[PDB]
């Protein structure tokens, strides 16, 4: 399923997931694509940040949902 | 200073079925910081004293505005900015005439926080 | 004036719209448009999320800006 990330900077990430991916996979395919370390991403859906080791069903995320990823120490 | 960074009576709504019910109970909303540094945006039942809910907010998920075309001048609005999401208070206080800054102290304790 | 609307599918649909229209009545042309119920609709706009009440120029969109389009019906 296509999910969007937002980012602060008004970039909008596209990405294919599984429900059943952990919060931490989706965190290396943001990794992979942008190159972000996983440890500096903090996700965020219907006002919870998303924790590493459960799934994006657990959160109820359907396709073409949006996240928004804010990055932990933010310049400027 | 204190426990809560904004409180206000106001009462909430809830969806009954598709239809956005205002909730009759005399509540309490109100912004508190954890030791853990989250925010929280809680209502609390005033009567009962139970917290009914307490969403954890960060800094631009949502915004509180005022819900212009009901003819009471004062229901809001808390609009997640990512998804549908909208949770509606109606405000309780006796006189109108601090809506508008109970409104500007959401605000500004969600999307500006210390 | 013309104004793009991003999709999270990737599809971007075009709209003609004037300055004083409100919020509701945008996202009644994208509901004439592509049939998403305007209730489904969260329209964010220079990382704001816009409001039914207000017009375009109240956020000072300007010809050829582009809106992103969330959906997420249900609230997690």
């Amino acid at each position: 399923m296509q999910i969007f990330v937002k980012t602060l900077t008004g970039k909008t990430i596209t990405l294919e997931v599984e429900p059943s991916d952990t919060i931490e996979n989706v965190k290396a395919k943001i990794q992979d694509k942008e190159g972000i370390p996983p440890d500096q991403q903090r996700l965020i859906f219907a006002g919870k940040q998303l924790e590493d080791g459960r799934t994006l069903s657990d959160y109820n995320i359907q396709k073409e949902s949006t996240l928004h990823l804010v990055l932990r120490l933010r310049g400027g | 200073s204190n426990k809560y960074l904004v409180e206000f009576r106001a009462g909430k709504m809830s969806l009954k079925g598709t239809t956005v019910t205002p909730d009759k109970r005399k509540g309490l909303v109100y912004i508190q910081q954890t030791d853990d540094s989250l925010i929280h945006f809680c209502w609390k039942d005033r009567t009962s004293g139970n917290v009914e809910d307490d969403l954890i907010i960060f800094p631009d998920d949502c915004e509180f505005k005022r819900v212009p075309q009901c003819p009471s001048g004062r229901v809001y609005v808390l609009k997640f900015k990512a998804g549908s999401k909208r949770l509606f208070f109606w405000m309780q206080e006796p006189k109108t005439d601090q809506d508008e800054e109970h409104c500007r102290k959401v605000n500004e304790y969600l999307n500006n926080p210390p």
